[PDB]
């Protein structure tokens, strides 16, 4: 059998300036997917006029999204990260506040070193659902470095 | 300027136009559209020389030698010194 569980997953987000030491996401949401990423597209194809095929490279962002429980310390840290304008930081040949998410998936030890990226979108205020229970908050980051997976 | 985009070296290039754009879609950075145009030259490859003695001579045409006043005594004192 293959264990494809998700319990025990931890995330460590380290930002260049906002959180140089970094924070840890462990409290993930129950209604929304704790981690969700759209399919990477690093290749493209074009049709030649003789029916042939040509294959080339494209620029492939990695848009990841993490869902956290409303009101938790991870949610507060992510909101603090969201509310940090890029124009208030010193600039280097790198990226405005370069933030990397070390993802430790399960006791399998799968470590993902998604880096060279930044947060993009998230909820500013908590939305109260019809049921009366605040919706889990999904924050989306984008990355340009998507290698480092082990085991 | 020499523009090297992707293994595509371009020499003798000068900026013809340039346009900045400031919009609420980019509040930190500013998009900019630059346009360069190559300076057409009669000889793409010129011939030079190593040592400083052997140029081909360049002619200055008619000059209309301008006028100064120093008298010959001043020139003589200058040559003496």
């Amino acid at each position: 059998m293959i264990n494809v569980s998700g319990f025990g997953t931890g995330i460590v987000i380290v930002s260049a300036s906002s959180f140089p030491m970094g924070f840890s996401l462990s409290k993930f949401a129950d209604d929304e997917s704790p981690i969700s990423s759209k399919e990477l597209e690093p290749f493209g194809y074009e049709m030649l006029y003789d029916g042939g095929l040509f294959a080339f490279d494209k620029a492939a962002p990695l848009e990841v999204s993490v869902s956290v429980i409303a009101g938790s310390e991870d949610d507060i840290n992510l909101r603090i990260l969201l509310n940090s304008k890029k124009g208030s930081f010193r600039f280097l040949p790198g990226i405005i506040p370069d933030m990397t998410t070390l993802v430790a998936t399960l006791p399998d030890g799968g470590r993902t070193v998604l880096s060279n990226g930044t947060i993009i979108k998230g909820p500013a205020i908590d939305t109260i659902q019809n049921t009366g229970r605040r919706k889990g908050n999904t924050y989306t980051f984008v990355f340009g470095s998507y290698l480092g997976a082990q085991t | 300027y020499k523009v090297i985009t992707r293994g595509m070296v371009f020499e003798r290039m000068m900026c013809t136009s340039e346009a900045l754009n400031q919009t609420p879609d980019m509040i930190s950075a500013t998009p900019a559209r630059l346009t360069f145009s190559q300076v057409l030259v009669q000889n793409p490859k010129p011939i030079m020389f190593r040592n400083a003695g052997d140029s081909s001579m360049i002619d200055r045409g008619l000059a209309l030698a301008e006028d100064v006043v120093g008298s010959a005594g001043d020139l003589f004192d200058y040559a003496v010194n």
